């Protein structure tokens, strides 16, 4: 939200964002969040979830909350599973929906 | 069962549930703000 | 058929092969300690068929050195056959022997004088039956430990959130974990003629002091009735030496909690036979490692097994697979990574113990014998294993 | 306007336990009030202490109809969604 | 995306009790989603690739 | 470049970023003042940090 842009947040009461987000956009919220997550705890060796929540500070979107090794990866190797189970967790939530 | 086989991505995806294709209105101006 | 090798084979045969088998699982499978399948199979693409020379990890491993768990195995065997029955304070004494000797302790730096000397075993031992071995010999008593210790490694605290518990750092470790479900085929040989509740009474006390819940003490008891079960058995009668009938009799009597029979049943009706693989590359890259991948990931948690149930059904997964070819069988249950010392020494055990010694091959022995054991180690564990089919005291 | 009831439950039932004594492996989110052993005269102090820990006000035409533990975790969670309007 | 949607597809009950759990609580623990997804009997993947 | 001969400035220390533990003990003494619900496992939530 930066001009006469905007269009993520959801809580403002002004023509773009609504009051109370309507229930059937958070159950779809709550489906992509549920599959994206599902598919991070499938996956050998990915990140650890910490947290899931469903739309924090109204915004639009859900947020899954990974923390990671940094005595594993020290900030500078990338294999190639890690990769492909990245693509595929991204693309968990589209699938779900 | 295995549905799952039969995905086909030609046909359209559709999942085993039935269709919550739910939904309601109000006018357009009570479901923009 | 299957293998042949000899007809049914003797009495001592049968021990020293044991011990043997369960020596070279343990030194082979000993550098890939804690990760999963597909590293351990790209790292090793022409296959897991012989030892490894180079080990870099944090506790590295020289060339054809066993780890700590073959240490209180054969300890176990050596107490068993010495004081003629299984009795606690004296395997006690001569597992702390062999897992204080020969190591190192170092201090610590703190402001106050805070002496947390760290007994650094020189082999590689696990941490829950390091802390276990060190309170022991700490002069706290040997047998309320298992109390104090599963709510002193209950370092996990809350470990509020945080799921993935994929780092094996995380895995539940204490009084339900393979500690003592490792050193329990010398034992289930023992007593092969024996009867149920003496086997089950002996078991027992072989883990009153590390692992009294019900889980571990489970797992032990599966792995002894198994390894009698061997031991009683023959591998010539098409009739009687089958999967099948094995997995039966141990669910029927054997079986008691209920995951553990869930576990087998679904090891059970799941069952598969390996053909006979001689090139590894290509069975790396097949379907039928890739069905015996999917059922590990069922019968584990991401390609650990630390749960005594876990444990026992993995074992006997890599055990029965390849019903016929005890190399083939070790090898097998070394590239799966994960728990790979214990589960390799645990099947190369109850590979001999069935079959005997005429399978282990050549470079096998050769490496056992050019290691840092030496002549020395080598003689001491086939002598160990000699002394041990002639006890049946009490 | 969203309410976590997982947590509504566990308080109803804690306060359940504490009041009518039994302990709360008991008291199951389908347990009927009847056989607890509560009697009308304290399936009301059972409201006022629910009241009471919660600080909010029950709706009464609805609060004559309450009968399991799953209605008073409902009953109470409806209430404390509606709160800022 | 195939793998994706395998991964859920055979994970269909775990998948609709989580969502259930998040839709009605809010926010949810990783140790929470673990406990959920382990009561409805949840598949993992054999690696990665 | 001047001040990098002998005698002017001849040692340079390198002080680094903490680590889980160092990040434990940071945070168990910025809760000596304020008020903290006390049972908190400081050393998961310093690993995520």
């Amino acid at each position: 939200t930066a001009g006469d842009g905007g269009g993520l947040v959801g809580g403002e009461g002004v023509e773009g964002s609504p009051d109370p987000i309507p229930p059937q956009l958070r159950r779809a919220v709550s489906v992509y969040e549920a599959g994206k997550a599902l598919l991070a705890y499938i996956t050998p060796d990915y990140e650890e979830i910490a947290r899931v929540s469903v739309c924090p500070l109204n915004v639009l979107t859900g947020f899954t909350l990974f923390v990671e090794d940094e005595d594993k990866n020290v900030n500078a190797i990338l294999t190639r599973s890690e990769l492909e189970g990245r693509m595929v967790v991204h693309l968990a939530g589209r699938c779900a929906e | 069962s295995n549905w799952w086989a039969s995905i086909n991505r030609k046909t359209g995806i559709r999942g085993p549930d039935p269709a919550p294709a739910e939904e309601h209105t109000n006018g357009p101006a009570r479901d923009i703000i | 058929p299957a293998w042949r090798g000899p007809g049914e084979v003797g009495d001592e045969d049968k021990a020293v092969g044991c011990l043997l088998g369960a020596a070279v699982g343990n030194v082979l499978a000993a550098p890939y300690q804690g990760d999963r399948h597909f590293e351990v199979i790209r790292l090793r693409r022409n296959g897991v068929t012989d030892f490894w020379k180079y080990d870099i990890g944090a506790q590295p491993v020289q060339y054809g050195q066993y780890t700590g768990d073959f240490a209180n195995l054969l300890a176990v065997a050596t107490s068993l056959s010495a004081s003629r029955g299984v009795e606690p304070a004296h395997l006690l004494g001569a597992l702390t022997r062999a897992y204080a000797e020969g190591g190192s302790s170092v201090e610590v730096e703190d402001a106050s004088g805070g002496s947390s000397s760290g007994f650094l075993p020189a082999r590689r031992y696990s941490p829950y039956d390091r802390l276990v071995m060190d309170a022991v010999l700490a002069g706290t008593d040997p047998l309320k430990v298992p109390e104090l210790a599963e709510r002193y490694l209950a370092e996990t605290t809350r470990r509020h959130a945080s799921s993935s518990s994929d780092r094996p750092d995380r895995e539940p470790h204490g009084p339900s974990d393979l500690g003592a479900a490792a050193r329990a085929a010398p034992i289930g040989l023992a007593y092969r003629r024996a009867g149920g509740e003496r086997l089950l009474a002996a078991v027992r006390r072989s883990l009153e002091f590390s692992h009294p819940t019900p889980l571990g003490l489970d797992a032990a008891h599966v792995v002894a009735a198994a390894a009698a079960w061997c031991g009683r058995q023959q591998p010539g009668d098409a009739v009687g030496a089958t999967p099948a009938a094995l997995l039966s009799h141990l669910l029927n009597d054997v079986a008691v909690t209920a995951e553990q029979c869930g576990k087998l049943r679904l090891l059970r009706d799941n069952l598969f036979q390996l053909d006979e693989v001689t090139d590894w590359r290509a069975f790396y890259a097949g379907p039928q490692w890739a069905r015996l991948t999917a059922l590990f990931s069922r019968l584990s948690f991401h390609g650990l097994a630390t749960a005594g149930s876990e444990f026992a059904s993995v074992v006997l997964l890599a055990l029965l697979s390849s019903w016929g070819r005890p190399e083939q069988a070790v090898i097998v249950a070394a590239s799966l990574g994960g728990h790979a010392p214990a589960t390799a020494q645990t099947v190369g055990a109850l590979a001999g113990t069935l079959y005997g010694q005429s399978w282990v091959p050549e470079r096998w022995w050769r490496g056992l014998g050019e290691g840092v054991e030496g002549e020395a180690g080598r003689e001491a564990v086939v002598q160990a294993g000699r002394a041990l089919a002639a006890v049946e005291l009490a | 306007a969203a309410v976590d009831k997982a947590k509504v439950l566990e308080d109803v039932r804690s306060i359940i336990s504490t009041q009518l004594g039994t302990e709360l492996e008991k008291v199951a989110p389908e347990a009927k009030f009847v056989d607890l052993g509560a009697d009308s005269l304290d399936t009301v102090e059972i409201m006022m202490a629910l009241e009471e820990k919660f600080e909010i006000a029950l709706e009464e035409e609805g609060a004559e109809k309450i009968a399991t533990v799953q209605d008073a975790a409902d009953m109470i969670a409806a209430q404390i969604a509606a709160k800022g309007n | 995306e195939a793998k994706a949607m395998y991964g859920l597809a055979i994970n269909w009950r775990a998948l609709q009790a989580l969502t259930q759990a998040l839709l009605d609580r809010g926010t949810i623990t990783g140790k929470e989603v673990a406990h959920i997804l382990e009561s409805n009997g949840v598949i993992h993947f054999p690696d990665p690739y | 470049s001047a001040l990098i001969r002998p005698g002017r400035f001849d040692r340079i220390i390198y002080m680094p970023l903490p680590d889980a533990l160092g990040r434990a003990k940071i945070m168990q003494v910025h809760a000596r003042n304020k008020a903290v619900d006390p049972n908190i496992n400081w050393y998961e939530v310093a690993r995520a940090m």
